């Protein structure tokens, strides 16, 4: 399609790059939620 | 004949045990790791893959020859076959060949027989899911095969292996592209393979066009998908570009980025070595001394072997040009000592204030410096030897005569006695005030400013580094 | 809200059970039920009550074959109300929850989202006033507007 | 590791710096220290 099947590769790359960035931010949120579990303990 | 005849059977089954289950458990484990998790990557069997490649690269590689286990090259590249439920029967066929080799003699087919063999993953039609498993099953015989170095007619099969790998690379670029995860396991392989590209090309011809291909790959990683790949591609670039003039110096500034995150561990530090020599060509040592020192402290634990010693060979060069150098035998290694003996006499005569002592070492030991290409320092180091001598004589004498100082440093004439000091004052080497009548040179010792400025500048590095230790400890502490 | 349900004060734990109660009532989500299991075990009195009503909204029109905790909860509702040692406060919402599951003779449920895409205001208004039933006891009757009929009507035309 | 680049190719040290200074300068020295006496 060239619009398209390969232009949606960049388009959906935004999904994978947002999920990779968000996997870093979610690792930073997980390791920080251990804080709240501990401080609530 | 009876003794050797009975010693032939035992060896071949030792690999046929381990090497059979090695990439079956590692490749077959990464097969289920590639279907899901796939986080990150990880794919911890990729790190295990580094360990396995390095495992065969000591013992037993692939072959040889040996007329026994040379049939493993067609074995693992056959029978995908084809879809996963059909692969069970093929996994059993791999074991049927064990009874074939146990009953009759083992068949050896290599060299010209490898052309249809490498095309059998394309003949099976197909794997069809994992390009990296086919790239690993095709490369794993090919990668230690370079250790043959026969150079006749099987190097064009290495070119055919780069062509078959480029077919697998077209399949690497076209397929997936959305949460690829095959690329991140393949970037380790595109790394190693491209280093084997340059390895094979060093024995025949440097690669001008393969750098066009390499730079296509390089720039095409950003921004679409780059994980660990481009950090290696930049080092591929730098590796032969440092050996081949020119301009490659300022090429790094337009490439960076950085490129973060630094990977893989020590693999980034060696990059700092390459650019350390580069940035040394600009004569800036303060930027060069840190990049050199970081290379050594960032690289554990060896062995092997001599490149970790060579990076230290060039480590102390920039410090020798600085004028402040520690004694280098604290890093002395029994395998390294024997290699830098001439070099060690060099630094020995460099720290001294005798100029003739320094000019003798270049004459006798220059033949070794030709091979290292290290003559770039030998022209600019003289400035540092004269500056060292004048520094000594400055602090060690209250009042010195300019005519009488020339005999000790073999300065040879009265006129340059004024010149060394002129630029010494211009660069802030000595605070002494000089009177030209006869003339004479007097010097004075000033202090008390001293610990005002110098320790606070160090503290700025000390404390920032200590809080960085605190941040790096908190980061790894919060994971549980 | 999983982490807010673990808060040190039972007031935020109560609001946190209520969030999962009212939002997930139109769904059969099991994760919400899983987070509402330990809530009735808290030694605080009223937070257990909150878990009763919330768990009553997740099980509307859903029988045991939907989630395995239906009977598990239904024995708990009667158990807490027939024990004299328990607080009268906690056993109020027990029989009240039995009323939620049985509302309309099991024939009706609450729906804040019609299939058309628009929210039903008598439902929402009724339940939101029903949030605090202590402060005014007649405010518990506004929940009757939240009950919506679920039926298949095959009326062809006219009468 | 052995991956990547490397397959391609008190203590006594602090005082051993000064000893290196003694190696290339004034020998040790006994004989010269005893020879300088009768010169003048």
């Amino acid at each position: 399609l060239e619009e398209g099947k390969a232009g949606s590769g960049l388009r959906q790359y935004y999904l994978s790059k947002i999920e990779e960035l968000q996997l870093i931010v979610n690792d930073k949120s997980q390791n920080l939620r251990r804080l709240q579990a501990q401080r609530n303990e | 004949p009876p003794g050797g005849g009975e010693q032939e059977p035992p060896p071949p089954p030792a690999p046929q045990d381990v090497e059979m289950k090695e990439e079956a458990a590692t490749g077959g484990g990464s097969t289920g790791e590639a279907d899901g998790k796939t986080a990150a990557a990880a794919a911890e069997h990729s790190q295990r893959e580094l360990d396995t490649v390095t495992l065969e690269d000591i013992k037993e590689h692939v072959k040889q020859l040996e007329k026994a286990v040379s049939g493993k090259e067609p074995r693992f590249v056959l029978r995908a076959l084809r879809m996963l439920p059909s692969t069970s029967r093929r996994l059993n066929h791999y074991v049927l060949y064990k009874a074939v080799q146990g009953f009759f003699t083992s068949n050896n087919a290599t060299r010209d027989f490898l052309l249809p063999f490498l095309e059998e993953p394309m003949d099976t039609e197909a794997d069809l899911q994992f390009r990296p498993r086919t790239g690993k099953a095709a490369s794993t015989p090919l990668l230690p095969e370079v250790e043959a170095y026969l150079q006749l007619l099987v190097v064009i099969f290495m070119m055919n292996s780069k062509r078959y790998k480029e077919a697998q690379k077209i399949s690497d670029d076209l397929m997936q592209k959305i949460s690829t995860q095959n690329r991140r396991a393949l970037d380790l392989v595109a790394a190693k393979c491209y280093y084997y590209h340059a390895r094979v090309y060093e024995f025949l011809d440097k690669l001008d066009v393969v750098r066009s291909f390499l730079h296509a790959r390089l720039r095409t990683a950003t921004l679409r998908h780059d994980a660990d790949g481009q950090a290696t591609l930049l080092n591929l670039l730098l590796r032969n570009y440092l050996h081949y003039s020119l301009y490659d110096q300022a090429e790094k500034l337009v490439s960076k980025s950085v490129f973060p995150e630094q990977a893989n561990n020590n693999e980034w530090a060696r990059y700092l070595y390459y650019t350390g020599r580069i940035k040394a060509i600009q004569l800036e040592y303060s930027e060069a001394r840190r990049t050199m020192t970081n290379a050594l402290r960032k690289a554990p634990q060896h062995t092997a072997v001599g490149f970790k010693q060579t990076v230290h060979k060039l480590l102390i060069v920039v410090e020798l040009l600085l004028g402040e150098i520690p004694d280098r035998l604290q890093f002395r290694q029994p395998s390294l000592k024997r290699s830098l003996m001439p070099y060690f006499l060099l630094t020995q005569a460099v720290r001294t204030g005798n100029l003739a002592k320094f000019n003798q070492v270049l004459d006798q030991f220059g033949e070794k410096f030709q091979a290292d290409g290290t003559y770039t320092l030998i022209i600019r180091l003289r400035h540092n030897v004269i500056k060292t001598g004048v520094r000594m004589i400055s602090l060690s004498y209250s009042r010195i005569s300019l005519a009488d100082i020339a005999q000790k440093l073999q300065l040879d004439s009265p006129e340059d006695a004024e010149f060394i000091v002129a630029k010494a004052i211009r660069d802030g080497v000595i605070e002494a005030s000089i009177n030209h009548e006869k003339g004479y040179v007097q010097s004075k010792e000033m202090i008390d400013i001293y610990s005002t400025r110098e320790p606070q500048l160090a503290f700025h590095q000390r404390i920032s580094f200590c809080l960085d230790i605190h941040n790096m400890s908190v980061k790894a502490m919060r994971f549980p | 809200v999983s982490l807010l349900s673990e808060s040190y004060n039972p007031h935020v734990r109560y609001g946190a059970a209520m969030a999962l109660g009212i939002c997930c009532a139109g769904t059969g989500n099991k994760e919400a039920i899983n987070l509402l299991e330990p809530m009735t075990n808290d030694p605080v009195n009223y937070v257990r009550q909150g878990a009763l009503i919330a768990s009553a909204l997740i099980m509307i029109q859903q029988t045991e074959i939907t989630c395995p905790k239906v009977n598990q909860f239904r024995q708990l509702y009667s158990k807490v109300i027939n024990d004299k040692h328990d607080d009268v406060m906690a056993k109020f919402g027990a029989i009240l929850a039995q009323g939620i599951l049985d509302a309309g003779g099991h024939n009706v449920t609450i729906s804040l989202q019609s299939r058309t895409g628009h929210t039903h205001m008598p439902s929402v208004v009724g339940v939101l006033v029903f949030t605090q039933f202590w402060f005014w006891f007649p405010l518990s009757h506004f929940l009757s507007l939240a009950y919506t009929p679920t039926c298949v009507i095959g009326l062809n035309k006219d009468l | 590791m052995s991956e990547k680049k490397q397959p391609v190719d008190e203590d006594n040290w602090d005082d051993d710096n000064v000893e290196d200074d003694f190696s290339n300068q004034l020998r040790a020295e006994l004989e010269k220290h005893g020879y300088k006496m009768e010169t003048s």
